[PDB]
Order: C-alpha cells, then sequence, then structure tokens
C-alpha cells in the first residue's frame, strides 16, 4: 500500500530463464515434456496436442509454460511498433491462459503494474498466485537445469572496428574540449547567461566528456550479439544495465567530487606529475580506459575519491535517515480509521 | 549439529516398504509408486526402459527434495492392461540387457588379455 | 555372440586405465553405469582408530583423517559382513580388520611414518584382504607422519566394509571419462563464437571414429543417442575390469530387488 | 603441514609423490611443469595439489609444544 | 462433408530468416486467385524452403480420414494407422485468435501454431468456412 | 597483525558529522593508501600507511 | 570469500555424481552464481580465474601485480596453446541424466578465503530460563541463553 | 622536460591489506576497500609456534595453499609462507537454482 503495485515477483535466475525458454526458437521433444508436465503439481492428466505433428513431434516453450498459468486469465500488452502479428515477437497477448504471443521478461512476471502477477491476483485470490510463483519456479528451473547458463570474461570483448569507432570517437570529444580551452585563453569566450566565464568553460568541458562516453558505450553496446550472457541478462531483466557494459568495455569516463570535477588540492595543480595551470581532461580526472584494458595510476587515485564520496554517504546518513524515521513514527502513531469513517 | 546420518541414505528404517503403489485419480489405468532410498540411478533407466513399450503411454518421474533420498514414479498403460505389469517387463528387460553386456565385457577383456 | 544385446569394443587397458567404446545402448543405461561404478561398489577402509601414545606435532583427530583415506586391497569383500548385522558385540573376527601402527624417532634426522609400516594382527581366514595397496617405484606408499628425535606414535586401528555413498573413502574409481557425438549431429550443444564458430573450439581426439557431416545433408532429425566412450580409472584397492563388472552386477541386483518386492506385493494383492 | 593423501577432486592419490617430486627439482634441475607431468599428473586439479603446497611440517618440527615467547 | 475447410496451391516470394536460427517468415501468392496471400512462420530446420517455390497449402479440421481429441489427451502414433496426415510432408496444429475485415470483399485471419503466426488474406468466399477455433494446417511441397 | 602495527587514528569525534576529514585528498598520494579503511563511523578517520 | 569483494554463504552441497562434469572427467569444487558479475564489474575475478587456470595447466607462478603489461589476449593465446576454447568455456554434461548441455560453462581455477563466521556460533534457541535481579527479564546473551 | 625525481614504483601506493588483490585496476574502487576489510577474517597459520600459545581463541587451517596469481609485493609481506586460503575449482553457472 505504499505504491500500490506489486512487491514480489519472479526475480534473479528463474527471471532469466523464464525468458531463454519462450523464444521462437526453443523446441522440445516428448520425454522432457512428460517430465515437466509431471513436475506442476496442479496438472490434470491431459497430454498438449504438439504444435508440429509431423514430421516429428515438437512442443514450443510457451506450450509447456501455459500449463503453469491458470484459465480464465487474459492480458494484452503493446510495446512500441508491435502490430497485431508481431515481427520482432514483442508485446504479450494471453487468451484463456495460452500465450499467443510474446516473450516473457521483467514487464511480465516482475514486481510492475498491470503484469501477470497483479491481475491473478485481483481476478482469482492471493492463494491462486502463490500457487503460481512455484509452479512458474519449479517449471522453468527444471528446464534450465538441462539448459544450462554461465558468464565469462568472453563476453565483456569487443570486435576491432568496434574499438577503431570508440578511440576515435574519444578523440574527437579531446579535440573539441581543446579548441573551446584555446578560445577561452585568448579573451574571445563569452560568459553564458548569468553565469561566470570560468563557469562557462567548465560547463562546456563537462559536457563534451559526458557526451563522447555515452556514445561510446552506445557504439559499444550495439556491436553485441544476441549470443551474449551479459546482453542476456540486462535484456531479460535481471541484472545490469548498458552502463555497465559501456564501462567494462567502452571506457569509464569522468571522476567527480562534490559535483565538481577534481580540483586543485596542491598549489595550481591536482598531482604532483604535472605542470601548473594545467586544464586538459586527463589531468582533472577524466579516465578515458576501461575495465578491460586498466587504469593509469592517477586516474585510479581519482576513481578512488570519487567511490570514496559515496561510502561516506551510506556510512552517515544511515544513521540521520534513522533518527528522522523515529521521529516521524512517534510523531503519528495513534491515528485511525473508526466506524464513523473519520 | 543437525547433520543427519548418512546411513539414512541405504538403510531402510523399520516399518519401511521399499515400494508404495497408489491408484492415481485424475487418468484411467494410472498408477503412482514411490520408491524410498533410492536416486536418478533407479528412476531414469525405468523410465527410459517404460517409454519403449508401445502399450504404453505416460511414464515420468521425479526427486521433490534433493535432502531425502526417494523419488515417485507415475505410469499410465493402455486398455486392457496392467501398470505393475509393464513394471515388471521393463525390468526383465533391463535386467536381460545387463547381463548380455557383462557377457560382452568378459569376452573382451579376456581377449585383450590374451593379447596383452 | 550375443547379438541382441549391447556391445563394447575396449582400445586400451591397463592396471589402472580401461578405455573403450559401448555401442547398441541406450544414453540413460551408461549413465546409470558410470553413477553405481562411482557411488556404489563396496571396498575396505580403516573406520576407526585408537591412539596409546602421541608426542608428535599435529593433532589426533588429524591424524585419524589422514589414516581414514589410505587404499587397502578389498579384492574377496564379497566374503565379510557389514558389522551392522554381524552378532558380534563391538567388531567381529568376521566383520572387521585389524592393524597396528607403533614409530619412534631414535635418529638424530627426521623420520618418515609411511603407510607400509601398518601390521595386520587379526585373522584373515585365508582370505585375500587387508594389504596395503602400494604403487609407487620405492615401495614407501601413501607417507603418514613425520617424526623427530625423541617422539614416538603408538596406535590400533579397525577397518570395515562400506560404500562410498556414506564416505569419500570407500571409493574405488578416481575420476571416468564420458562422451558421445564428438560432430554435434543431434545438435545437442549449441556453440559460443567471436568470428567462426568451427576454428575456435578444438576437436576431441574421438572425431577420428566418425565420419564427418557433409554441408549438403539436411538435418537428420530421427537419430538418437547410441555410441559412447568411456575411459575408467581406479585408485588402486580393485582392478579396473572387476569395477565394471561389479558396477554391472549391483545395477542387476537393485533391479531384481525392485522385482523380488513387486512379486512380494502382488503375492499381497493376491490375498 | 604434510602433504594432502589424496586429491579434493578427481578421489587420485598424490601423497606419495611429494617426496620424488621434490627429487627431479634439484637432483635433475628440470622445471615444474615437466616434473609434475613427469608423475603422471595430466588433470590440472593434481597439479593444483602439488605445485601450490606450503610445507609447514620442517617449521614445527625445529620446536617443543612448551615454551614459545611472544 | 469432407473435412478439408480450405485448399490451394501458393508460391512464396522471399524467406524472412531475422534473428532466429530455426524459425524463418515466408509470404506467398496465390496462382490460382489474384487475391490470396499467405504470411507464414515456419520451423525450416524440419521442412526447409527457399525462394520461388510450389506449395500445396490445406486447411482442415480433423486427421481421421473417416467420420473428440479436442479434450482428449493426445497419444502417440501406432503401427498401422492411417489418416490424412500420410499424404502430406508438414503438418501443424493450431488456434484462430483473430478474424479482420480489411475492406469489403477481403478478408484475413490469424492462426497460432503455438507461437508460430500465420495471416491469410483472401475472399469472403474462399475463406467463408475459416470461423474454426483449432485447425491443422498441412503442406504438401 | 601486519596491518595492526601501521595505524592512525584522527581523534575528531567519530560522529563529527565533518566530511572534509573523512574524504581523500590530494596530498595523500604515496603516504597513505586509498583502497583500505574502515566503514562505519570509523570511515576515512583511520588511516594506513 | 574471493579477493575481489564476493563473499557468500553455502546453500546445500552435492555429491561427485549430481555434479556436472566435463568430458575428462573433471568435477567443480564449488559452483557460483553468474547474476553477481555485471553490476559489480568485477572483471578481475575472471582474468584471476584464466590466469591461474593457464598456470595450473603450465606449471608456473603466474604474475597479476598492478600497472603492468600483462593483458587479456596475451593470455588467451597461452592458454590455446595447451587446447582449449580460448574464452575459458567448455562442454559439460548434466549429472543426472548424462546429457548434454545446451550452454557451455566458464571454468576454473580461483583463490577463496574461510571467513570467521560460522553458522554454529550464531544459532541461538530459548524456551524459559534465567531471569535477572532488577528488572526480571531473560537475560542478555547467547553463551547466558537469553532472550 | 624539467623533471627532478622520479617515481620509485607506483604499486608502493598502497597499504599492505591491499598488496594482495591481484589486478586491482581492474576493480571498481569500493570493491578493492570491501577486500581489504575483510582481508582480516581469513583463517590460516597466524604464527609458526601455535602450539605452545594458551590465547583465548585460535583458528588454524589443515592445509594451506598459496595462491597461483601472485602481486609481486607479497614477497615482502610474506604471503607464500603463510597462506590464508585455497585454490578452489570453481564453475560460474546456473545449476539447480540453489
Amino acid at each position: 500500500p505504499q505504491s500500490n503495485k506489486p512487491c514480489m515477483g519472479i526475480v534473479q535466475d528463474t527471471l532469466c530463464g523464464i525468458r531463454k525458454l519462450t523464444l521462437r526458437d526453443t523446441f522440445i521433444e516428448l520425454d522432457q515434456v512428460l517430465n515437466m508436465l509431471y513436475w506442476v503439481p496442479d496438472w490434470d492428466g491431459v497430454i498438449p496436442t504438439p504444435a508440429i505433428i509431423k514430421p516429428k513431434p515438437l512442443w514450443s516453450g510457451k506450450q509447456i509454460l501455459s500449463v503453469a498459468i491458470p484459465n480464465g486469465i487474459h492480458l494484452q500488452r503493446f510495446d512500441e511498433g508491435t502490430t497485431l502479428l508481431s515481427p520482432k515477437d514483442n508485446g504479450m497477448l494471453i487468451i484463456d491462459g495460452q500465450i499467443i504471443f510474446g516473450v516473457v521478461e521483467k514487464k511480465t512476471v516482475g514486481s510492475s503494474n498491470g503484469g501477470l502477477i497483479h491481475v491473478v491476483t485481483r481476478e482469482k485470490g492471493p492463494q491462486v498466485c502463490a500457487k503460481l510463483f512455484g509452479n512458474i519456479q519449479k517449471v522453468v528451473n527444471f528446464w534450465l537445469l538441462h539448459n544450462g547458463f554461465s558468464t565469462g570474461i568472453g563476453d565483456t570483448i569487443a570486435d576491432g572496428p568496434t574499438m577503431r569507432e570508440i578511440t576515435e570517437t574519444i578523440a574527437e570529444a579531446k579535440k573539441k574540449v581543446l579548441d573551446v580551452t584555446k578560445e577561452a585563453q585568448a579573451n574571445l569566450l563569452t560568459a553564458k547567461h548569468g553565469m561566470t566565464l570560468r563557469e562557462s568553460f567548465e560547463d562546456n568541458v563537462v559536457r563534451f566528456l559526458n557526451e563522447a562516453r555515452d556514445k561510446a558505450g552506445r557504439l559499444a553496446e550495439v556491436n553485441l550479439k544476441d549470443l551474449n550472457n551479459v546482453k542476456q541478462m540486462v535484456m531479460a531483466g535481471s541484472k545490469g544495465s548498458f552502463i555497465n557494459i559501456a564501462q567494462m568495455s567502452a571506457c569509464v569516463g569522468q571522476q567527480s567530487v562534490e559535483g565538481k570535477r577534481i580540483a586543485f588540492g596542491f598549489v595550481d595543480r591536482t598531482l604532483p606529475h604535472f605542470s601548473k595551470d594545467d586544464y586538459s581532461p586527463e589531468s582533472k580526472g577524466f579516465v578515458e580506459n576501461s575495465y578491460l584494458r586498466g587504469l593509469t595510476p592517477q586516474e585510479f587515485f581519482f576513481h578512488a575519491m570519487g567511490g570514496r564520496e559515496g561510502l561516506i554517504d551510506t556510512a552517515v546518513k544511515t544513521a540521520e535517515t534513522g533518527y528522522i524515521q523515529r521521529r516521524l513514527v512517534k510523531a503519528l502513531e495513534d491515528i485511525m480509521v473508526h466506524y464513523d469513517n473519520t | 549439529m543437525n547433520a543427519p546420518d548418512r546411513f539414512e541414505l541405504f538403510l531402510l528404517g523399520e516399518g519401511e516398504s521399499k515400494l508404495k503403489i497408489d491408484p492415481d485419480t485424475k487418468a484411467p489405468n494410472a498408477v503412482v509408486i514411490t520408491f524410498e532410498k533410492e536416486d536418478h540411478t533407479l528412476g531414469n533407466l525405468i523410465r527410459a526402459e517404460l517409454l519403449n513399450d508401445r502399450k504404453v503411454l505416460f511414464a515420468a518421474y521425479k526427486v521433490e527434495h534433493p535432502f531425502f533420498a526417494r523419488f515417485k514414479l507415475r505410469i499410465q498403460t493402455t486398455e486392457g492392461y496392467d501398470p505393475k505389469d509393464a513394471l515388471k517387463n521393463a525390468c526383465n528387460s533391463i535386467i536381460n540387457k545387463l547381463g548380455a553386456l557383462k557377457t560382452n565385457f568378459e569376452t573382451e577383456w579376456n581377449l585383450q588379455t590374451l593379447a596383452a | 555372440m550375443s547379438e541382441e544385446g549391447p556391445q563394447v569394443k575396449i582400445r586400451e587397458a591397463s592396471k589402472d586405465n580401461v578405455d573403450f567404446i559401448l555401442s547398441n545402448v541406450d544414453l540413460a543405461m551408461a549413465n546409470s553405469l558410470r553413477r553405481v561404478m562411482i557411488a556404489e561398489i563396496p571396498t575396505l577402509a580403516i573406520d576407526s582408530v585408537e591412539v596409546e601414545t602421541n608426542t608428535t606435532v599435529l593433532a589426533d583427530e588429524f591424524i585419524a583423517h589422514r589414516l581414514g583415506l589410505i587404499p587397502l586391497q578389498s579384492m574377496d569383500i564379497e566374503q565379510l559382513e557389514y558389522s551392522r548385522d554381524c552378532f558380534c558385540e563391538d567388531h567381529c573376527d568376521k566383520c572387521s580388520v585389524v592393524l597396528t601402527l607403533q614409530a619412534f624417532g631414535e635418529s638424530e634426522s627426521t623420520t618418515n611414518v609411511y603407510s607400509k609400516d601398518l601390521v595386520i594382527v587379526s585373522n584373515l581366514m585365508g582370505r585375500n584382504i587387508g594389504h596395503p595397496i602400494i604403487q609407487d617405484k620405492e615401495g614407501n606408499g601413501v607417507l603418514i607422519c613425520k617424526l623427530r628425535k625423541g617422539q614416538e606414535l603408538k596406535l590400533t586401528c579397525v577397518a570395515k566394509k562400506g560404500i562410498a555413498k556414506e564416505h569419500a573413502k570407500w571409493g574405488p574409481a578416481a575420476a571416468i571419462e564420458f562422451e558421445y557425438d564428438p560432430w554435434n549431429k543431434l545438435k545437442h550443444t549449441d556453440y559460443w563464437y567471436e568470428q567462426d564458430s568451427a576454428k575456435e573450439w578444438p576437436q576431441s581426439k574421438n572425431c577420428e571414429y566418425e565420419d564427418p557431416p557433409n554441408e549438403g545433408d539436411p538435418f537428420d532429425y530421427k537419430a538418437q543417442a547410441d555410441t559412447f566412450y568411456m575411459n575408467v580409472e581406479s585408485v588402486g584397492s580393485i582392478p579396473v575390469d572387476q569395477v565394471v563388472v561389479r558396477g554391472i552386477d549391483t545395477l542387476q541386483k537393485k533391479v531384481a530387488s525392485i522385482l523380488l518386492a513387486l512379486t512380494q506385493m502382488d503375492q499381497d494383492k493376491v490375498n | 603441514m604434510i602433504v594432502p593423501v589424496r586429491c579434493f577432486s578427481c578421489g587420485k592419490v598424490v601423497g606419495d609423490k611429494w617426496e620424488s617430486y621434490l627429487n627431479l627439482l634439484q637432483e635433475d634441475e628440470l622445471d615444474e611443469g615437466t616434473a609434475l607431468s613427469r608423475l603422471g599428473l595430466k588433470r590440472y586439479c593434481c597439479r593444483r595439489m602439488i605445485l601450490t603446497h606450503v610445507d609447514l611440517i620442517e617449521k614445527f618440527l625445529r620446536y617443543n609444544p612448551l615454551e614459545k615467547r611472544d | 462433408m469432407s473435412n478439408t475447410l480450405f485448399d490451394d496451391i501458393f508460391q512464396v516470394s522471399e524467406v524472412d530468416p531475422g534473428r532466429y536460427n530455426k524459425v524463418c517468415r515466408i509470404e506467398a501468392a496465390s496462382t490460382t486467385q489474384d487475391q490470396c496471400k499467405l504470411t507464414l512462420d515456419i520451423n525450416v530446420e524440419l521442412f526447409p524452403v527457399a525462394a520461388q517455390d510450389s506449395l500445396t497449402v490445406t486447411i482442415a479440421s480433423s486427421l481421421n480420414l473417416e467420420d473428440s481429441s479436442a479434450t482428449r489427451s493426445w497419444r502417440p502414433p501406432q503401427a498401422g494407422d492411417r489418416s490424412l496426415a500420410d499424404d502430406y510432408d508438414y503438418v501443424m496444429y493450431g488456434t484462430a485468435y483473430k478474424f479482420e475485415e480489411v475492406s469489403k470483399d477481403l478478408i484475413a485471419v490469424y492462426y497460432s501454431f503455438g507461437g508460430l503466426l500465420m495471416r491469410l488474406e483472401g475472399n469472403y468466399r474462399n475463406l467463408n468456412n475459416l470461423k474454426q477455433e483449432n485447425a491443422y494446417l498441412l503442406i504438401r511441397r | 597483525t601486519l596491518s595492526h602495527l601501521r595505524r592512525t587514528n584522527t581523534p575528531i569525534g567519530r560522529d563529527g558529522k565533518l566530511a572534509k576529514p573523512r574524504q581523500l585528498h590530494n596530498t595523500h598520494w604515496g603516504l597513505v593508501c586509498p583502497a583500505e579503511t574502515p566503514e562505519g563511523q570509523a570511515c576515512g578517520l583511520v588511516k594506513n600507511l | 570469500a574471493s579477493r575481489h569483494g564476493q563473499k557468500g554463504t553455502i546453500g546445500i552441497t552435492y555429491r561427485r555424481e549430481d555434479m556436472p562434469f566435463t568430458a575428462e572427467g573433471i568435477v567443480p569444487d564449488l559452483i557460483i552464481n553468474p547474476h553477481a558479475i555485471p553490476s559489480r564489474m568485477t572483471v578481475a575475478h575472471l582474468i584471476e580465474c584464466l590466469l591461474s587456470k593457464v598456470a595450473a595447466l603450465s606449471g608456473n607462478e603466474g604474475d597479476a601485480s598492478p600497472f603492468t603489461d600483462i593483458t587479456v589476449e596475451g593470455i588467451s593465446k597461452l592458454l590455446r596453446e595447451h587446447g582449449y576454447q580460448s574464452r575459458g568455456f567448455e562442454v559439460m554434461y548434466n549429472g543426472h541424466t548424462g546429457k548434454k548441455l545446451m550452454a557451455q560453462i566458464f571454468f576454473g581455477p580461483t583463490y577463496y578465503q574461510r571467513l570467521r563466521h560460522m553458522v554454529d556460533d550464531k544459532i541461538h534457541a530459548r524456551a524459559r530460563g534465567p531471569m535477572q535481579v532488577l528488572t526480571r527479564q531473560p537475560v542478555e546473551g547467547r553463551s547466558r541463553d537469553g532472550g | 622536460t624539467t623533471f627532478t625525481h622520479c617515481e620509485i614504483h607506483p604499486s608502493m601506493i598502497l597499504g599492505v591489506a591491499a598488496s594482495i588483490i591481484p589486478f586491482p585496476d581492474h576493480n571498481q574502487s569500493p570493491r578493492n576497500t570491501y577486500q581489504s576489510a575483510m582481508g582480516k577474517q581469513a583463517m590460516g597459520v597466524f604464527l609458526t609456534n601455535y602450539n605452545v600459545r594458551m590465547d583465548t581463541m585460535a583458528n588454524i587451517l589443515y592445509y594451506p595453499q598459496k595462491p597461483l596469481g601472485t602481486t609481486r609485493a607479497m614477497e615482502y609481506l610474506k604471503f607464500r609462507e603463510l597462506p590464508a586460503g585455497q585454490n578452489a575449482i570453481v564453475a560460474i553457472a546456473c545449476y539447480s537454482g540453489y
């Protein structure tokens, strides 16, 4: 009742599996269908007629997974660019318990509004949804025990051409920043609206570097195939996002402290290895490497400060939030809905 | 410590029946048979052999929790044919196959020793 | 020759390793055979120790655990009895074996306590059993402990009969290799590649025993797994051919127990 | 701490081979990989057992259980 | 009354593999009638199909060659049993979920064989009897 | 033991809300370990050479 | 715990028969979940696994110091000299049925440390027992069987 | 171009706790902090003469193994003389959901 939406759902590896099961690619033979149908404790002893009767009987994952879903459940969801005959296998259509079309993933069996869990609870009851959790988990875990799944260092590697465009984008951003520096050093740069000249220079540099990192990350993400395990986990919705892929593969980016770049701790520099009055990005906390490539010492130091900030944040604001929470609950503890409805 | 004794994996307790047969109330000519102190080694073999009988419709097994050594088997056969008879035929066929396998291996090993 | 049954082709053999092909068989049967070969074949191992003198630098259960894994000859294990069945109190003469260990570090240089110094004092009744397994050139076998000047160890060991489903010490097989379908004709595994899947994955040694598939052939959607390639190595207690034969016998006895129980229950139903 | 008798992974026995393995390292002046393969250690788990062993029994042995200081 | 509800001969233009590695989508035009087109998802690994091929497509309501298996459990095939499936070379079972009226004289029907989709576009009289809820699609190459 | 014989304490109130003494500073390069620090109320206040 | 901030608890133990195995009869001493890699970006865990595997197969100590010249591609080249798939994957069979597994599995040695927290030192229950002298409420302390 | 000194080695900007992580620069920094914390709760040979001492508590490991991947700095912390763990074969996978 805090946000009127489900607080539980299919999570972690069952979620990673219920998606690999319902692709159009996945077909099941006879023996495994028999074992799977036995595993569902609410089975009624009827074997679904296959979808490919000849020249070999096969079952589609959607067909076996439809056994767990109760009867009388209807669901419609139209995603971007999906027609009544989906070519991308997007959206979801469930009619009287049968998956017509659509892959099932975090938007369907997760803790989201209007998903399968919410409609099942609002139509049948809490006990039926409680049964549904275990039916789905048993079926999908039994199948995933024989399919298999892993992850390795080969999923963070990108092909050479993608590396080439990555380096070229980084180089062009560096050139733009250098040109803005040259313009500002000749008193030609114009201060922005209600905002000092130094702030204008800093704003331009920060924006250029952030856009560079984002574009490189998107190139490296578009390169990846469909049989990549990290991409599969991200697509399913179970662990990670495109930021993680970008940092492990494309580039880490710009380390900050207190919302600004790495200030001058010494007098007119940031580290004894630089020269006085240096404003280049690599000297003010920019990491152009990746976790797969390796960090050089200075950007390692700047990354360490960036992490220290968040560590401190957690360690203290735990206590402050605790005090606020106690005061709030003590203030309101004696309020009750009466029989007058007041 | 709460670690159960290991010998509970291969020694039946007193008052324990190695087999328990129970008619299934949903499909005609179907029985659920519980085996005790056994694991996939036997269930997989028996189900794979029961899948070769043209009069056997359904044959499936499961091991509900990996803490306990026991499993369930489910059989459904055609009309006028007893699932217990199907189980007996499967066991006989498995035994004959294993005997032939043993004789073949002994012949080959003795031939190798002659060639050793 | 039995042409209606499983076929076997031994290619290699030795005291420890057997390397062979098993054909005209289901996959379930071969899997069950390997599971039984690893888990359910009895053997003889030390199951209790009692210590008199311990002036070493190691603990007591430490040396007990070291002793509990030493391999001993168990060829005639069919003539012993489970100690939970023998009517004797504690350990029998028919339901146990007994050894003694004594060592003393008289010399200045440290002295190693190997497993060649276990001496059997019970009565074997003419059975080939209880001998320690020795496989190194020097004959010393498993080294057990270490001694200095003025240190002594004295203890007595009781060895019994059991299986590997209750402790890893009774297992007679080290590791068994199990392969089939090296050309992926059946499409059972799906390969992971960067550029060309056919090159990144190396080739198994077994490819020479089948013919490569041709690109013009459509996917054969009727085949089943029929040929398996196995290799079995023994710890040393039991000969390896005996490991295979005893695995088959144990599987047979399990199925026969199922059959006997079923016949008993049918007779009960007759009543 | 004396060498483990058995391999934790494949059940094999490596306990007896430690003494002979130490011989090849200085009497024959061989490298570690060839010495490890000379004794039939072929799975890399057995190589793991033998290769990464810290023999602490030769330090306790110069010592007594009576009177350590701090 | 014969079981076969629809029968025709089509010719395929192009195949659409997409991202999949087993399933392909094809579109085809009827060589007899000009106002009949077909879009179909098929399992190529069993029934390979190339461009510019002629295929006989039948929609039937039962495989028994002579006159309750909808609610009966599917039983494995027996030796000595003959049926309509013995003639063709690719048989699939599915259910229909949408009847669309494109115009006055054209209608489309959608079928879903276990997640494999098919759209059939044709004249009213040709697709008059396709109001069924479960059907067998048979294909002969 | 090695880490304990090489520890420095900054005697400021460990509940004191001064953020600047906690954070890593540009002058710590080479004289203080940036990685190793406790967690909780002694974050940044306890240093290791 | 491993050396990269990845710690956990034992949740179940299996015997060598139910363990998935490779074609060479090798069995994993432990199995972890891959849902722990992405959000933590511990690529050093994967690199340590790869390099330790190469060192075990080869038989020499493998350098892993920071700010050096070792790269991932170099150790992958040194790996393929021995006869394994370069990205550390391997073919593994199911332990129960003996079939092949559709997806390959990342496999190799690592270093683990046994931490100081055992479940035997945290387990506690109480039905009744001693009280306090002043407040007469159940005492504090697990070793003094308190509430 | 007017240099006055040089760094003897960058690795020395790290303490004693973090001189045992392998490839620390391929890691997010809080992960290095977390392992620098947890490196003080491993079980191992705290002294080679633990036999006499009557400490209030002590834990000892049966068989310790020196790591296969070692940093060069360990040769000064003596981590290959008194290790604190074992080399375990690990398979990263999904298997039975446990």
